[PDB]
């Protein structure tokens, strides 16, 4: 599949966020990374540039507690789709609000924040 | 703005409806019935019903399809009547068992095409979809439902093929046996409306124990394990022993004189045929789905089972989802509602152009 994020998807160093809403992957504003609705699902791209030019891949799937059954399966979908799309080279991580990876969270460099709530179920 | 349909073939029960849904519109058995002796034939519930003149046959063995004809009954059915829908108006994702034959994918995608002319269809690995609906890429999944139990183990995405593995044993392997052991009781349930009782009581009153022996010597010891049952009358029966003896065939396939290893072994043994590397993240992702994945304590005693087996280090997670027998079924309307599902699917051109050898370039 070639949905058109990710057409955008890791074409330079540096992170990408998107919500799932309602069955779609939607970017997050730039300026709300780090804040995470525990009512939701996001997709987390890190790209890091590599020596020899190419860059590496990491996808997080991050699932709020209160996420619907459709946003984290979305999410994980998504997750392999875009693994897919980048070739296979990208890590899958899930990660699950409190207990994140020690790299996932090193990757808010004020710290992510949670906020109730969220977009509703696209079921 | 189009709708596509999910079909979950099982072996006993079919579950269909629409993608979108958090739940199947219709459930009912797979099953084609026929006039015995001489409307041409029956589908699901009503076949069951009017089984007094019908003869009834099961088109799906172990999550394979072993009639064609049959199957393409139960398919009308399905849409015509179940759904009630127009099949060439809608894309169409239907699941397959793990290691479904090449041969049988073809099949399925040419009926689709060729007799309902669906404009797209998609199949999809029944163990996968349930991943998925557990919100995983990565996991096991030991897979129960009627005649087959299977562990799936998964990688970002993508079954491994070559870890999958099977106990022949399921559902009516466990309906069948507490029939034989509640004669040892003095109960007869031989018919069919009475191996109906038998399979409410299995779903009702049984479990899985947690300590086997010790579960038996309380049993034994006192009435504490005992529960009442209503049979249809109003006659009142007592079971004992029988509610965890039952299931524990799962974990002791030998109660059935079957050689095999029981489900927690199976499990191991896909877990050990995977690369090393991600063995961590099979053994922290155990997910059960299928109607005989049911059974309370199943979970507990899964855990204390696998925990026994792997190295004290390794963190064992069982998750076991409430609604884990429509796990597949709520995986695929999820998977066929994703704004990206538009692409992944075979379209008729594609069908008409490559023939039914594509499904194994689209679907995989
Ligand atoms: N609460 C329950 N406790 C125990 N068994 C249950 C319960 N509910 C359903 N079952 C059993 O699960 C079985 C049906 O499961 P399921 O619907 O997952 O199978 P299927 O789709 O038809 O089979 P398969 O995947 O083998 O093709 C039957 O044997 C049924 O009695
Ligand atoms: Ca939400
Ligand atoms: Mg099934």
């Amino acid at each position: 599949v070639e949905h058109p994020e990710f057409l955008k998807a890791g074409k330079e160093p540096g992170l990408q966020i998107w919500r799932v809403e309602k069955f779609d992957l939607v970017p997050v504003p730039t300026n709300l990374y780090g804040d995470f609705f525990t009512g939701d699902a996001y997709v987390i791209l890190k790209t890091v540039q590599l020596r020899n030019g190419n860059l590496q891949y990491d996808l997080h799937y991050w699932l709020g507690n209160e996420c619907s059954q459709d946003e984290s399966g979305a999410a994980a979908i998504f997750t392999v789709q875009l693994d897919d799309y980048l070739n296979g080279r990208a890590v899958q991580h899930r990660e699950v609000q409190g207990f994140e990876s020690a790299t996932f969270l090193g990757y808010f460099k004020s710290g992510l924040k949670y906020k109730k709530g969220g977009v509703a179920s696209g079921f | 703005d189009v709708q596509a349909l999910v079909i979950d073939n099982g072996s006993g029960m079919c579950k269909a409806g629409f993608a979108g849904d958090d739940a199947p519109r219709a459930v009912f058995p797979s099953i084609v019935g026929r006039p015995r002796h001489t409307k041409d034939s029956y589908v699901g519930d009503e076949a069951q019903s009017k089984r007094g003149i019908l003869t009834l046959k099961y088109p799906i063995e172990h999550g394979i399809v072993t009639n064609w004809d049959d199957m393409e009954k139960i398919w009308h059915h399905t849409f015509y009547n179940e759904l009630r829908v127009a099949p060439e108006e809608h894309p169409v994702l239907l699941t397959e068992a793990p290691l479904n034959p090449k041969a049988n994918r073809e099949k399925m995608t040419q009926i689709m095409f060729e007799t309902f002319n669906t404009p797209a269809m998609y199949v999809a690995i029944q163990a996968v979809l349930s991943l998925y609906a557990s919100g995983r890429t990565t996991g096991i999944v030991m897979d129960s439902g009627d005649g087959v139990s299977h562990t799936v183990p998964i990688y970002e995405g993508y079954a491994l093929p070559h870890a999958i593995l099977r106990l022949d044993l399921a559902g009516r392997d466990l309906t069948d046996y507490m029939m034989k052991i509640l004669t040892e009781r003095g109960y007869s349930f031989t018919t069919t409306a009475e191996r109906e009782i038998v399979r409410d009581i299995k779903e009702k009153l049984a479990y899985v124990a947690l300590d086997f022996e010790q579960e038996m010597a309380t049993a034994a010891s006192s009435s504490a394990l005992e529960k009442s049952y209503e049979l249809p009358d109003g006659q009142v029966i007592t079971i004992g022993n029988e509610r965890f003896r039952c299931p524990e065939a799962l974990f002791q396939p030998s109660f059935l004189g079957m050689e095999s290893a029981g489900i927690h072994e199976t499990t191991y043994n896909s877990i050990m045929k995977c690369d090393v590397d991600i063995r961590k993240d099979l053994y922290g992702n155990v997910v059960l789905s299928g109607g005989t994945t049911m059974f309370p304590g199943i979970a507990d005693r899964m855990n204390k089972e696998l925990t026994a087996l792997a190295p004290s280090t390794m963190k064992i997670k069982i998750i076991a989802p409430p609604e884990r027998k429509y796990s597949v079924w709520i995986g695929g309307s999820i998977l066929a509602s994703l704004s990206t599902f538009q692409q992944m699917w075979i379209s008729k051109e594609e069908y008409d152009e490559s023939g039914p050898s594509i499904v194994h370039r689209k679907c995989f």
